[PDB]
């Protein structure tokens, strides 16, 4: 019934300073728990950056010299990571657990939130519908998609029908071609049910507080 | 410090049969108290990393009695009975006797089913994108089994490999199948000088590539 949520920047300058907040629902963070904070490389490769637990006391990762400070708002039951002197080696996706004394986190993690860290600027995305070019096979299905081009940085978030279309979409790892990425999804339906019934895909990229909804029509 | 070895699995798990996963540490992990610190966690495709087993063999809250842990003070076991496609992702075990608290480097699960075609199909540049001064043609490569795949582009019957972008899928959670697009970007002007634009794809399914073409 615990619930933690990462919030931050996604895009850090290099020799600036990292700021990141986990939210904490469901639970009060003045306790015994070790309230910490975890990165998960490009590669994925997982790495324990500290903890704050009963309040006041807290452990780093050596490996983040004096770069690091966890702390906390008790107000807002909230924790903090700070990381100064950020390079390239920084970029990762970091996350907020709840660990007992034991090892025990149960699925008490947020999301992950993704940072940057990159001297190269906010760009949003120019999102293009994808129809097919002919007719195909009805009573059977077609394939639709959406290429969403030139953004950063990471990530974007890709639905179709605001969710209501949720089997049947492949969403790709997106590409990176000098310092902009690429992605495409697509989206399998009834041949039934296109272009009687609309497809829109919605895209957004927080980053550039871009939110684009792109209606998929015949051409 | 502590090092955290995990080995591979050299092949993938058909559902319904049990796999067995290995994690070393270079020093006990048995503590004071009688009690083992070690983790397992899947990460699931997309997913954060869930915990399965701590204190060597305690499964967490809600996790399914299909998993268990066993081992020494030095070398763990993760146990995974009649495998789901559910199940697929990366197991990552977790020393959590000392700082700092060292994940192994993942050992990833693949799911074995049966062979499946990719469904192929092709988009020509957007009118949109075109405006632009921009053309890129999409080739969605999708639910394919094995991931073993080629992906070729002809432009009026020739080979074209400048330009090309390919990004794939993990294993899916449901299907166990592997997807992939192809991405052909040209500019506007050399899109509108020619004419056939082809995605062929070679796969163990098939004996001929699958191809999908249209003309601009």
């Amino acid at each position: 019934e615990v619930k933690l949520s990462e919030s931050g920047p996604g895009l850090v300058k290099p020799s600036q300073s990292l700021s990141l907040t986990c939210t904490v629902t469901g639970y009060s963070i003045t306790t015994n728990y070790a309230w910490t904070w975890i990165r998960q490389f490009p590669g994925n490769k997982l790495e324990w950056m500290g903890y704050i637990r009963s309040s006041v006391i807290t452990r780093y990762n050596p490996s983040l010299k004096s770069r690091i400070s966890i702390t906390q708002d008790t107000s807002k039951n909230q924790f903090f990571l700070q990381l100064n002197s950020v390079t390239t080696e920084d970029t990762a996706t970091y996350y907020c657990a709840r660990y007992d004394y034991y090892g025990n986190t149960g699925d008490y993690w947020g999301q992950g939130t993704s940072v940057t860290v990159s001297s190269a600027k906010t760009t949003p995305p120019s999102v293009y519908p994808l129809a097919p070019g002919t007719a195909a096979l009805k009573s059977s299905m077609v394939t639709l998609g959406c290429l969403v081009k030139g953004y950063f940085p990471e990530p974007v978030t890709v639905t179709w029908n605001s969710g209501s279309l949720s089997s049947g979409v492949h969403t790709f790892p997106a590409v990176l071609q000098s310092d902009l990425y690429t992605l495409t999804s697509s989206v399998t339906v009834p041949s039934s049910t296109w272009p009687s019934q609309t497809v829109t895909c919605n895209v957004a990229h927080p980053a550039s507080s871009t939110k684009v909804d792109k209606k998929i029509v015949p051409r | 410090d502590i090092v955290i070895t995990q080995d591979e699995l050299s092949n993938p798990v058909t559902s319904g049969e049990s796999v067995s996963i290995s994690c070393r540490s270079s020093r006990s992990l048995l503590y004071k108290d009688g009690r083992t610190y070690l983790n397992w966690f899947l990460q699931r495709p997309g997913q954060s990393p869930q915990l399965l087993i701590y204190l060597m063999s305690t499964r967490a809250s809600g996790v399914s009695d299909r998993f268990s842990g066993s081992g020494s003070g030095t070398d763990f076991t993760l146990e995974i009975s009649r495998v789901k496609a559910e199940d697929v992702g990366v197991y990552y075990c977790q020393q959590f006797v000392e700082y700092p608290f060292t994940f192994g480097s993942g050992t990833k699960l693949e799911i074995k089913r049966a062979d499946a075609a990719p469904t192929v199909s092709i988009f020509p540049p957007s009118s949109e994108q075109l405006t632009s001064g921009g053309a890129s043609v999409v080739c969605f490569l999708n639910n394919f089994y094995p991931k073993d795949i080629n992906v070729k582009w002809k432009i009026d019957g020739s080979e074209r490999q400048n330009g090309v972008l390919n990004s794939w899928t993990d294993q899916d959670s449901k299907d166990s199948t592997y997807s992939m697009s192809s991405t052909l970007t040209l500019t506007k002007d050399e899109y509108e000088r020619h004419n056939s634009y082809t995605c062929e794809a070679t796969h163990k399914t098939s004996t001929s590539p699958i191809v999908k073409s249209f003309n601009r």
